DNA sequence: CGTTAGGCATTAAGCTGAACGCACAAAGGAACAAAATAAACAATACCACCGAAACAAAGAATTAGAATAGTATAACGCTAACAAACATAAATTAG
DNA sequence: CTAATTTATGTTTGTTAGCGTTATACTATTCTAATTCTTTGTTTCGGTGGTATTGTTTATTTTGTTCCTTTGTGCGTTCAGCTTAATGCCTAACG
């Protein structure tokens, strides 16, 4: 009996597909077998960090769906995800609602 | 596919039945020219000739609002 | 299907500039902002569209996909999420 | 009988059901997550490739990926991701 | 005697509702016409997918909104609220644009 | 006594240092600063002299870019001087904060 | 009058005239007194970034020293490429 | 018996003597020109690689280089460089 | 009798070295034979454009050597070379001498 | 202060006595140019003229090793 | 679409002698730097104003949406044939 | 100053343009619906100019402080040639 490589690491992302994309992405001639396991691990953790904050935003808004306004909120409110995605804009995302304090009346 | 279509107005059902009429009386006619002629004839109709079509469209509108009252 | 276009920069209207401004947090907008913003938009679109046109003309194609616009915005360093 | 789109759409949903069972997701947000996954894959693989070139290494192993992770991802995200990764390779090598 | 608001009072409510809402603020058809007007000069007779014009509209709105945020930063810095075109040119100059 | 007007010497130094291509940071204190910061990330970190020269050159370039942007922002606000709010604005608009 | 010595505080080494010269190169007619500490912090965090990247570079290669090429590669990734120190 | 530094130092001097016979050059400016040559080579080859990937081409021919030249180099530099390039391939294919 | 590929195109830059760098740079699996000829052509033209302006700057300064101050001058004074090398700084190059007109006295 | 100084080599004592010579024969001279000229002259000396200086430096080295036989250099921070 | 059992050929860990790189001895004004000060000009606080931008109601004019047909075009699959990688012998060149 | 690095010739091979077809989304047309852009008349308020106080920078002189450029020696770091186990890629099979 044989078990898949995605759950050999105990993950969800497919190790075989990221292995194939590292091969055919033309990044090197050879690629180590730990490379796709590591890359799928960090990817799955990364999307876990996105989706957890997104679910907390959507549940904070008393909604039950993740619309990209929630993704933009979850990314722009964070500190160390804002640095990863600072240049990237989000389709139909809107902005983080913040108004300068001098524009507001007293 | 779950997409709710727009209800037909007067001119669409009128041009539908009249285009079916023209396609059962005339072969070899391109439909853009058909629709040009149908718009031309609909604008040379008197308003006394259109009240059944607009009333039927109003019946479809009340059926639509009664079918989906919380629709936006 | 042959046609030439002209004066399409007035189609992006002034109370449609004011909404893009008031999304960004602007409280008051002067009168001379509009033509300058239209020119900024024009040069930005010219850069990204020229990049997209070169992308699609390399592929021996005749239409402009959204993937090539995404690559053109990637080359300027403004990555777009949501189209592949 | 259309040719099929190779994408990361199922696994984002699997992760979502692991982390949030009640809330659903749109389709366009799933496309955004697919584009984000491909963007981060490109960033990490590009830094790993240029690191293997700067050291004249013809093989990208997990060390290069780990160094690239420490390069790109700022703050605690770096060490959290490294801990997840080393957990993953220890899982993969223990089996 | 009708009731009138004050300048700025309605503006904050508009700022809030547009920061909350995520739609596009310029209409799709003038953007289609403008994109097809501009792309004549690089190659005539181009077909534009609707998704491509939508992506261009998304990035256009994002770029102008970011530029107007920087414009507001610069106009606030000079102790103004009414932004001016020199603020736009400055915020483009600092940004590495020109 | 005949003291110069305030800023005329500053203008002559502006033209002199802009006409000059010299390094304006002394090498020993920059070496001390680099080997003081880099210990916090890892200990036993010797540096090549070319590396610290490169760091000094790049910090010079980054600071003169920051300062021309700062003077742009200060002139924009009708100010000849430089205040730290100008540096804050020039770092914010560049997208570095 | 008498010379003052302060333990550590290496950022302080970047002296005040060696910053007035950096701003005179930038074309600055007047500098207020509150600029030097802020510029020191800016230089400190800049060097923190570049040094951390170069340290990760030379640590990946298991080298105890910091060569020049590592600083070039660390500055390349922030959008400020150095010419002259080799490719 | 040192191993030798592979660099573009001779050919920059050859071009300089073709274009300016009287003026000499420093060594550090020659290093700057070498770094500039490598930077531009990296830019052009990276755009050519990603263009061959976006079209699923496994071969980089002169078309990709020409498109990348039209992409990066702004203004008249683009068409001047393209004219020089096509002159070069016509020279290389005529012989 | 055989003639080199650099002068087959009538150039100075070596076609073989740029061919080898395109191969070993890991940009694709295959590379066309016109690619290195084109790349050497545009490179040689590019360094011609640099060195011509540099020689005119150094002769304008009544010097006989190219120091990198001349390279920085030749690059920053240009319009379409400043866009190519806008982010790049130059070692020991200095700045383009220009003073804002409001700082200058009247 | 307890700090053990490095012993002088040939060039340091040679430049010391020759710089004292130049400073008793020449006024108004900057010491960097002095040391530049002293390095220049030391590199145009023949090796036949330097054996007393290197031998004296070797005497200082044997005096140093006889004075501290269990000595090893320890760089600190 | 994804995983797994054996070669084999490439590749990184291991090791040692050798070459590199850096600090430092004296020198001794030169060049720099800190500190105290006169004051002069720049930042700023305050006030008036006026014209410029916001607000509002009406209508116009434009976009949205849909049905639909043509329809250029793009995206699928065979096929040749062509161009590029690879194995092996000069040469010039260059650090 | 002669090894070494580019160049040429034939072979395999694997990529790609040519071709056909077809589907498919694109463009155009004509209707209603709606919605929103532009005009015109308030109205009110912020950018800008002008003046006065003040606060702080600059330019300078004095007095420390350091630095700088020179060669040989000691020591720690890196690197390159050679050994050697590790490993990843290819093929065949299976699910």
């Amino acid at each position: 009996k044989a078990k898949t490589r995605s759950s050999r690491a105990g993950l969800q992302f497919p190790v075989g597909r990221v292995h194939r994309l590292l091969r055919k992405g033309n990044y090197s001639e050879r690629v180590g077998a730990g490379a796709p396991v590591y890359l799928a691990a960090v990817l799955e953790y990364l999307t876990a960090e996105i989706l957890e904050l997104a679910g907390n935003a959507a549940r904070d808004n008393k909604k039950t769906r993740i619309i990209p306004r929630h993704l933009q909120l979850a990314i722009r409110n964070d500190e160390e995800l804002n640095k990863l995605l600072g240049r990237v804009t989000i389709a139909q995302g809107g902005v983080l609602p913040n108004i300068q304090a001098v524009l507001l009346p007293k | 596919s779950g997409h709710i279509k727009r209800p037909m107005n007067a001119f669409m059902v009128w041009s539908k039945i009249e285009r079916r009429k023209i396609m059962e009386q005339s072969p070899d006619m391109h439909n853009a020219e058909i629709s040009k002629r149908l718009g031309k004839r609909w604008k040379m109709l008197k308003d006394s000739e259109k009240i059944p079509f607009i009333r039927e469209a109003e019946r479809l509108r009340l059926k639509h609002m009664a079918d989906y009252p919380d629709y936006k | 299907h042959r046609k030439v276009l002209r004066d399409n920069i007035q189609g992006i209207t002034k109370p449609a500039i004011r909404r893009l401004a008031r999304r960004g947090g602007v409280k008051r907008i002067s009168g001379l902002i509009y033509e300058e913003t239209r020119g900024v938009l024009k040069v930005f679109l010219e850069n990204v569209i020229r990049d997209a046109v070169t992308y699609t003309e390399h592929a021996k194609r005749k239409t402009v996909t959204a993937m090539d616009v995404v690559y053109a915005l990637k080359r300027q360093g403004r990555t777009l999420y949501g189209f592949g | 009988k259309r040719s099929r789109k190779e994408s990361y759409s199922v696994y984002v949903y699997k992760v979502l059901k692991q982390v949030h069972p009640d809330t659903g997701i749109s389709s366009k947000a799933m496309g955004i997550m697919n584009s984000f996954v491909n963007d981060i894959f490109e960033r990490i693989a590009g830094e790993a490739s240029r690191l293997a070139h700067y050291n004249k290494r013809s093989t990208i192993t997990s060390r290069e990926i780990q160094t690239a992770v420490r390069l790109l991802l700022p703050g605690e995200l770096a060490k959290h991701a490294v801990s997840e990764g080393t957990k993953a390779v220890t899982k993969y090598t223990s089996a | 005697k009708p009731h009138r608001y004050r300048p700025g009072t309605v503006a904050l409510r508009e700022i809030r509702r547009y920061q909350k809402s995520t739609e596009l603020l310029i209409r799709k058809l003038p953007f289609q016409r403008l994109v097809r007007e501009i792309a004549q000069d690089f190659k005539t007779d181009l077909r534009f997918q609707s998704s491509a014009v939508m992506a261009l509209q998304e990035a256009s709105e994002a770029y102008l909104v970011g530029l107007f945020e920087d414009t507001n930063l610069a106009a606030i810095h000079a102790k103004r609220v009414t932004i001016m075109p020199k603020d736009i040119q400055l915020a483009r100059r600092i940004r590495g644009e020109r």
